[PDB]
DNA sequence: CGGCAGTCGCCGTGTACCTCTCCATGAGCAGCATGCGC
DNA sequence: GCGCATGCTGCTCATCAAAGCTGACGGCGACTGCCG
RNA sequence: AAGCGGAGAGGUA
């Protein structure tokens, strides 16, 4: 990235399509954090499958623990393999009824 | 206002106490208004730049 | 005088004193003695009258029972409040982190009616925390001081207005209670008098006085003499009773069924019952002493009643209309006036015992509705007192106010006179007072009603100007809380010795006339003519012939820290503010001399403070040691007193104590028997005398420097004694339990050498900034995984080992949950002055060392004694501080001795000096009261007689002035310079607190930018008008290099470390984080923000798949690096 | 050698004009304090105290 | 303190304090004295409609101008004005002015 | 007046639409942190549980409706919802600011951004640099100019 | 409306943003400054560069 | 209909640095631990 | 001596709470009942 | 291979 190619910032409003294209997930539970094993809880306020994994190249259950299996995705937690910086960049949304 | 009464002696001499109680009413106001006046002066500024 | 050992300190003063300065804590220990309900206080208010000695806690037991359900079959009562003894000594819970307090029980007794039974119990209510001897409170192990706070009193208030457009007079009265809902009548822009009850819109007073039980023909009987009430009448349309109850129920409470009953009910529980309206005791007074109702009957049910609600309309429309008396039917005569709202007759004083009533009112309120609901729900015949209460609530009030409260504040312990003036302190603001912010410039100005009540001069110079005050020397309190000063009774033109105290509602009926006045040793006044301060506060010129009273003595406006200043009526009012509130300042030295030249009040100003040891009984000392002192009493008796060395202060300096006596005098009480912080031999003293020269010398003075001697440093002159004080834990975790150890992992044996067998390192060791204290070791994880966490030293930080503390779980220690052990480290080393250390004067001097010379440059008198310090002379004239000069005059004089020759007769000019006082010797010590003390011609006449050194010669000439040589060229100096020896003190502001410096470390999370403070290695926030002085200069790549890799980039922080540790060319910046931050927030709110290039097509801007390399090796600078 | 001829950037708070930050030419002296000339104390607006 | 709040009233453009009125046009000055209030009509030398300036509070002086003698005279009746001269004592109003 | 709103809304392609909501956006975790206390409790974070009480809400109105109450309680649910949800987006705006512990307003999504203490005039004017330092001034009657 | 926000009254200014969809030419000081590019003053204009 | 004047609500109120203390409760719901009875 | 029952005690979870509180003041505009 | 948020109080220029 450089500053040299910005010509213009816009604003405007924003439908709901627009935020369902944000959005890596829905959450559906007010749980944040658990309190035993200190790890986020399932389709929380945290969870991983959403925002991202917390630490580099790990899944949430055993699975992959190294560098060279990234980018495919853990078939039992969904967990994408990858950096944890990436947990500062995602949003969800919440549906409301 | 002005108090009707003055002040007739000099530091020099050294001030009586109540000379120098009511010398006190004019001090306050100045340590005070240094502290209040500060602000809008800097809104000022701000708005000027 | 009147102390049994004190050192003799000849006074310049020339007037007798009648009164002795009072005890200095009582403000704060009366009070506790008042709540508490001790035998002391029970006796002294029987004393003065023993109508009804009614404590502090057992008035709230007696306001809050009896209580009763709504059938009316059951009762429940407190009474008897008592204290068992306390847990532990203070010595012991500051050491151990525990509160001093006291257990509390009551005795509480049920009583069903229908049956008869009666079941009465003792109940256990807490820990009470209990004051120790000082006045202070030791809560949690941190000694703490709660300070009194200045409010409004309950009471009716008048008020008037200007017009802005039509030019007229507005009147308004507001009722002011204790506890309740407020009332406000006022006359508006036309004549209708009007009633806000509880501030919601405005209804005619016709209305509720109707609405009170007032038929239509008894208005005109009792207020038909005004057209006002005319109009407001004609304009009605009420004429009714259930009417205006309906229409005022229905304006105060919205939606609901206004009925008839609800009506009449509420308005008779809401002014009248003594459930929701208060009036408390001082209310009640002033509400009685303001209309002149029924006086001299004892006051009971302090509730609002009709008559006062009458008398108030009456007294607001005859306000309003012109006159300048009123008497109601029933009531004296009164005057109609308007009120001021500053005048220290309407501001009482919540002190400490009434501040923690209110805490304890709330507590017991609160726990009382669970009392009264748990009847409904359980069954009869097994109800017992200890079934109805929980005392939880009590002790969450009493542990929320005593901790995390705004007006019991951290000690202040930087010498013995900051923590006395701690206390004696009042406060403005707090919880039910005033703003920082909207606080005004009419509230923060002197009164002339504070004169002997609250120091004009001591105040803080930041935003709390004006907001916070002393009390004065002589001033007491009231039992309502009204300030009180001494006044000496004078009549027929015979000042008698007679005192009384008066308070400013008193002060303003009599004429008082001037401490100083010329009374001709026989009880009248030399001249007629005085100076009286009159009703309003003003001071006229008045023949003395219709005077009742008189101060007491001079220095009785003045607070306790303000009257340690000598020739303080030569100083201008802001420097002595300064020197008054830069006293407060000074540490601890390792000598402590005392001034040569001082006041009176030092000597007192110790003993009071309490940081000495004093005889309690007449003895014969009989051993002496560094440790403690045994003395043996005349009846068989002995007594040990310990003392303690090189203990720690709230503020890092050292506290100290050294017994001067020795092994076989004999004491008496009261007497001093051992020393301690800032004291010697009895009196306070916070610096040392010094020999100056007033002058300018090469520059290096210039805009306040100062220029010191290197003898200051070779012989320890300036030096102090500093602790610190270093904590760590071993607590428990999921994976294991950390434990301080040895078997550190792998790191040099060269390292672990200090360290003893155990851990924690030696006594005695000396330590520097990275060094090891004791060695923690914790689980790292997935045995052999494990991690260093021992506690370092901080940056910067240095010297030996004193103690260490070991706290342990084995052994059975009180310790929070989770911790086994507990492990403390003191570190003490001495400072020796330099260059950026702060000096000051007792009359507003100030400054910085600017330079440290060799003794042998330094100017020097005729027999070759060098000066001490340099002080400019282009500063003394232009700030109006003369006292230096004056004192420097008298210091020299003392510090040489005198002689005045009275062979003939005595010289004109010391008829009035006391006699004892026309001799000293070499290195005497005297005395200058605050606004009597040594005029011009005495000092004048003392400069012209003083003794010569060991040779016939006379260094200093008739006008203080001495002929000096130059150290660096030999040549004399071409005019004589003024030399003298004055007294400086040494300030907390030290260089070695205040320099820092950063290239790399902590960074935040949310945005990257570097920490703030010292406490963590921080950078310096470059703010917005450093912006636009960058963008003002045209300086466009130093604002984006700082802005972009030196702040926020988190890409480019690591290039630039790389290319500067190899060589290379700096790089391009990138995009900050703080952008980034800012758009996810808009889009989080619901906004569609884009960023576009020059075709359309919004730019990713969300990373990629880039370089991660790590080169470098090294950390950034985020922590240390290991070997 | 490596501070020579590398200037540093000196400022005093609050900076009310351009002049309230300023470069310099540092040289390395004995002690914890920062020594400034005479003559640039009344753009700063500063004094020793 | 005193000089700062004029100086923010006048870079704000706010309308005047003590507002004074300003003169339009050229004309024959009549001050019809009132009981507490002045009048100013300002008869058109060039022939137009009558511009009343009324509700002139007495809590002013009037201004002590250069009149056609050349010397400083206080504002009477029979006096001829010039077109946009301040007449009462105070500050004008900058909108007015442009 | 209202032309200079119905314009808007006519001139550009944009919709009036847009005013009401029918999803949530939900701020990255890492902008919403949780600190623990001395190795105990946490210390809340305010976007924390303004976020947990409109989720709980929607839960409660969604099982409500989907059980077939009547009417009136679905309306109150409704009403309940929408009222969290204003007090999500800015509180204090209609009616009692809601609190937490202590009686103290929380802080809002649109309080991260307006006042003196708000990220434009807090982080993107001024920031804290590196390679900075502080300390005492003193005099020196020896150097040059430079 | 970066610089109108970053003034005073943020949340009227984007609610009136929003309303009309505005759109920023980047060509200020404030604007520079905040996204981190040379401001086009002194040694940041064309000319110079 | 036509003005109209008050009233209410929201906006703003200088800069940089240092030291200290404290941070939700109550009541419910198991989970034992001890005493009593056969 | 064993089984049963009752009372300290650890663990756990909720947001709709309101009786308390009361010493800021100028500028500017919408708007709302209210008179005429 | 690892943490750093809020509230209040008192000070310096
Ligand atoms: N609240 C505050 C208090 C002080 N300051 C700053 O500290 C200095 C106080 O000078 P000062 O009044 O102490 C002496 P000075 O101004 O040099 O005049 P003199 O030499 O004739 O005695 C001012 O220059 C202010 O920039 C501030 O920014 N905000
Ligand atoms: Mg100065
Ligand atoms: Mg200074
Ligand atoms: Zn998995």
């Amino acid at each position: 990235l450089d500053v040299n190619f910005f010509d213009e910032l816009r604003i405007g409003l924003a439908t709901a399509e627009d935020i369902r294209q944000w959005s890596y997930g829905e959450v559906k539970k007010p749980e944040t954090i658990n309190y035993r094993t200190l790890k986020p809880e399932k389709d929380g306020l945290f969870c991983e499958k959403i925002f991202g994994p917390t630490r580099d190249w790990e899944c949430y259950c055993g699975k992959y623990k190294r560098v060279r299996f990234k980018g495919i995705i853990c078939e039992r937690c969904g967990v994408e393999v990858t950096r944890a910086k990436v947990r500062r960049e995602r949003m969800g949304h919440i549906e409301l009824a | 206002e002005f108090i009707p009464r003055p002040v007739k002696s000099s530091f020099r001499e050294g001030l009586t106490v109540l000379e120098y109680f009511i010398n006190t009413h004019g001090a306050r106001k100045g340590l005070a208004d240094t502290a209040l006046r500060t602000a809008d002066s800097g809104y000022l500024t701000r708005r000027l730049v | 005088n009147s102390v049994p050992g004190a050192p003799n300190r000849v006074s310049f003063a020339k007037l007798r004193e009648p009164l002795e300065v009072p005890g200095l804590l009582d403000v704060q220990t009366d009070s506790f003695e008042w709540l508490i309900g001790s035998p002391r206080w029970r006796e002294s208010a029987a004393e003065r009258g023993d109508v009804n000695p009614v404590g502090g806690l057992e008035e709230v037991l007696y306001e809050l029972s009896p209580i009763e359900d709504f059938s009316g079959s059951m009762s429940l009562s407190f009474s008897d409040p008592r204290f068992d003894d306390v847990k532990a000594p203070v010595d012991e819970c500051k050491d151990k982190d525990m509160t001093y307090a006291a257990p509390l029980f009551v005795t509480a007794e049920f009583i069903n009616n229908n049956t008869g039974e009666i079941k009465s119990q003792t109940v256990f209510m807490g820990d009470f925390p209990m004051m120790t001897e000082k006045g202070t409170f030791i809560i949690n192990g941190t000694e703490r001081v709660v300070v009194s706070q200045l409010v409004r009193s309950p009471g009716v208030y008048f008020d008037e207005t200007i017009d802005k457009s039509t030019d007229k007079t507005l009147h308004s009265v507001k009722v002011i209670p204790s506890r309740g809902a407020w009332l406000e009548f006022d006359v508006d822009k036309r004549d209708t008098v009007g009633v806000r009850i509880d501030r919601k819109r405005r209804q005619p007073v016709t209305v509720l006085l109707k609405a009170l039980g007032w038929t239509s023909e008894q208005i005109v009987e009792r207020f038909g003499f005004s057209e006002i009430m005319r109009s407001t009448l004609e304009k009605d349309n009420t004429v009714g009773t259930d009417e205006a109850l309906l229409d005022i129920y229905r304006k105060l409470r919205p939606g609901e069924p206004p009925t008839k009953e609800s009506a009449q009910t509420l308005l008779e529980n809401l002014f009248f019952k003594e459930k929701r309206y208060d009036l408390a005791r001082v209310g009640r007074y002033k509400v009685n002493k303001k209309l002149g109702l029924h006086v001299g009957e004892p006051i009971t049910s302090s509730t609002l009643t009709e008559e006062d609600v009458v008398a108030t309309i009456e007294y607001l429309v005859r306000l309003h209309e012109g006159q300048t008396t009123m008497t109601v039917p029933g009531g004296v005569e009164v005057p109609v006036e308007t009120d001021d709202i500053d005048h220290f007759g309407n501001r009482r004083l919540r002190t400490v015992g009434e501040l923690i009533q209110n805490q304890i009112r709330v507590g017991m309120s609160r726990m009382e509705r669970v009392v009264r609901e748990r009847m409904t729900t359980q069954d009869v015949e097994a109800i017992t007192p200890q079934t109805l209460i929980n005392i939880r609530p009590v002790v969450a009030a009493i542990k929320e106010f005593f901790g995390t409260s705004q007006l019991s504040q951290f000690m202040d312990q930087n010498n013995p006179l900051s923590g006395l003036t701690h206390k004696r302190r009042l406060s403005a603001l707090g919880p039910g007072g005033l703003s920082r912010e909207r606080a005004g410039l009419e509230v923060r100005d002197v009164h002339p009603s504070h004169y002997g009540r609250m120091c004009p001069i001591e105040t803080p110079e930041g935003p709390n100007i004006g907001l916070i005050g002393s009390l004065s020397v002589y001033a007491r309190v009231n039992p309502f809380g009204f300030i009180e000063t001494p006044y000496r009774k004078v009549v027929d033109g015979v000042v008698s010795d007679e005192i009384v105290y008066l308070t400013a509602d008193e002060e303003d009926r009599h004429v008082v006339a001037q401490a100083n006045s010329p009374i001709d040793a026989d009880g009248r006044f030399v001249e007629p003519r005085v100076l009286v301060r009159r009703k309003a506060g003003e001071v006229e010129y008045v023949p003395s012939s219709e005077v009742d009273y008189m101060d007491v003595s001079p220095r009785q406006m003045v607070s306790v820290a303000t009257a340690m200043i000598p020739f303080l009526e030569h100083d201008d009012a802001n420097r002595a503010l300064m020197g008054a509130n830069m006293q407060r300042q000074a540490v601890p030295l390792v000598r402590s001399e005392a001034p040569l030249v001082g006041t009176g009040m030092e000597l007192r100003a110790a003993i009071d403070a309490g940081d000495v040891v004093v005889a309690e009984e007449s003895g014969v000392i009989e051993e002496v040691s560094a440790d403690y002192i045994t003395v043996m009493h005349d009846n068989g008796t002995r007594r040990t007193y310990r003392m303690r060395k090189f203990a720690r202060s709230n503020h890092g300096t050292c506290a100290n104590q050294c017994p001067i006596v020795d092994a076989g005098d004999r004491v008496e009480a009261g007497q001093v028997i051992a020393d301690g912080p800032c004291t010697d031999d009895g009196e306070m003293a916070l610096g040392k005398n010094l020999l100056v020269a007033i002058m300018p010398w090469e520059g290096h003075n210039y805009e306040d420097a100062i220029i010191l001697s290197n003898r200051l440093v070779e012989e320890d002159v300036l030096t102090s004694i500093h602790i610190e004080e270093h904590e760590i834990d071993a607590r428990d975790t999921k994976l294991g339990a950390e434990e301080i150890t040895r078997d550190i992992p792998n790191i040099s044996d060269e390292v672990l050498a200090d360290l003893d067998e155990r851990g924690i390192v030696r006594i005695g060791a000396e330590v520097r900034d990275g060094d090891i204290l004791v060695g923690k070791v914790t689980p790292k994880g997935e045995a052999r995984e494990v991690r260093d966490t021992s506690l370092k030293v901080p940056h910067g930080e240095s010297g030996k080992v004193i103690g260490i503390r070991v706290f342990s779980r084995e052994d059975e220690d009180e310790l929070p949950a989770g911790v086994n052990e507990l492990v403390r480290v003191y570190v003490a080393q001495k400072r020796k002055i330099s260059d950026g250390d702060k000096l000051a004067g007792r009359h507003g001097n100030k400054g910085v060392i600017g330079k440290i010379l060799p003794v042998e440059d330094m100017p020097f008198l005729a027999d070759g004694t060098p000066v001490d310090i340099i002080l400019n002379t282009h500063g003394v004239p232009r700030r109006m501080n003369i006292g230096q000069i004056l004192e420097t005059h008298l210091g020299w004089c003392a510090h040489s001795g005198w002689k005045v020759d009275a062979a003939k007769g005595v010289p004109d000019w010391a008829a009035r000096l006391p006699d004892e006082l026309l001799e000293a010797q070499p290195n005497a010590i005297v005395s200058t009261p605050v606004f009597d003390g040594a005029q011009e011609a005495e000092l004048q006449g003392l400069l012209s007689c003083t003794l010569p050194n060991r040779d016939g010669d006379v260094l200093v000439d008739a006008d203080g002035k001495a002929m000096l040589f130059d150290g660096r060229s030999g040549e004399p100096f071409p005019y004589p310079v003024t030399v003298g020896y004055m007294y400086i003190m040494k300030l907390h502001h030290l260089v070695d607190d205040k320099i820092h410096a950063r290239s790399t470390g902590p960074y935040s999370m949310i945005t990257q930018q570097p920490l703030g403070g010292k406490a963590q290695f921080g950078g310096q926030r470059f703010g917005e008008m450093e912006c636009w002085a960058m963008q003002a200069y045209g300086a466009a790549y130093t604002l984006q290099e700082l802005l972009t890799i030196k702040s926020d980039d988190t890409v480019g922080r690591v290039k630039v470390y790389e290319a500067i540790v190899k060589g290379e060319n700096i790089p391009e910046p990138g995009i900050p984080e703080s952008f980034k931050v800012l758009l996810k927030e808009l889009q989080s709110l619901c906004l569609n923000v884009e960023v576009l290039s020059s075709d359309g097509a919004a730019i990713e801007l969300r990373e990629g798949e880039d370089e991660d390399l790590e080169r470098a090796a090294a950390n950034l600078g985020i922590n240390l690096s290991r070997n | 050698e490596v501070i020579a001829e590398h200037p540093v950037l000196l400022n005093r708070a609050p900076t009310l004009h351009r002049l309230g930050i300023q470069a310099f030419e540092p040289m390395l002296v004995e002690g914890k304090a920062i020594q400034l000339h005479p003559l640039v104390c009344e753009a700063f607006n500063a004094d020793f105290d | 303190t005193g000089g700062l709040p004029r100086v923010q009233e006048l870079f704000e453009a706010r309308v005047p304090r003590g507002k004074a009125p300003i003169a339009d046009v050229t004309g024959r000055v009549r001050l019809e004295d009132g009981e507490r209030f002045y009048k100013i009509t300002i008869v058109p030398d060039d022939g137009g409609e009558e511009v009343v300036y009324d509700k002139i509070s007495k809590r002013q002086r009037l201004r002590v101008f250069k009149h056609e003698d050349g010397s400083e005279r206080v504002l009477s009746d029979g006096d001829h004005v010039e077109v946009g001269q301040q007449l009462m004592e105070g500050s004008a109003d900058p909108h007015e002015v442009l | 007046k209202r032309l200079k709103v119905v314009a808007a809304f006519q001139q550009s392609g944009n919709s009036p639409m847009g005013m009401v909501l029918d999803a949530v956006p939900v701020i990255p975790p890492e902008l919403r942190p949780m600190v623990q206390l001395d190795g105990g409790r946490f210390a809340t974070s305010d976007l924390n549980d303004l976020y947990r009480r409109v989720i709980n809400r929607n839960n409660r109105l969604k099982r409500l409706i989907d059980l077939g109450a009547p009417e009136i309680i679905v309306n109150n649910e409704k009403r309940m919802l929408q009222e969290s949800v204003d007090a999500l987006f800015d509180n204090g705006r209609r009616g009692r600011p809601v609190t937490g512990p202590g009686n103290r307003p929380l802080k809002s999504l649109s309080d991260l951004l307006k006042g003196k203490q708000g990220r434009f005039r807090q982080n993107l004017l001024g920031k804290r640099v590196d390679y900075s330092g502080r300390s005492v001034i003193v005099v020196g009657p020896q150097l040059k100019l430079h | 409306w970066l610089s109108a926000a970053s003034f005073q009254e943020t949340t009227r200014v984007l609610t009136d943003a929003a309303i009309n969809c505005r759109s920023d030419k980047l060509n200020g000081l404030k604007e520079n400054v905040i996204i981190g590019k040379l401001i086009p003053a002194g040694t940041g204009i064309n000319r110079y560069r």
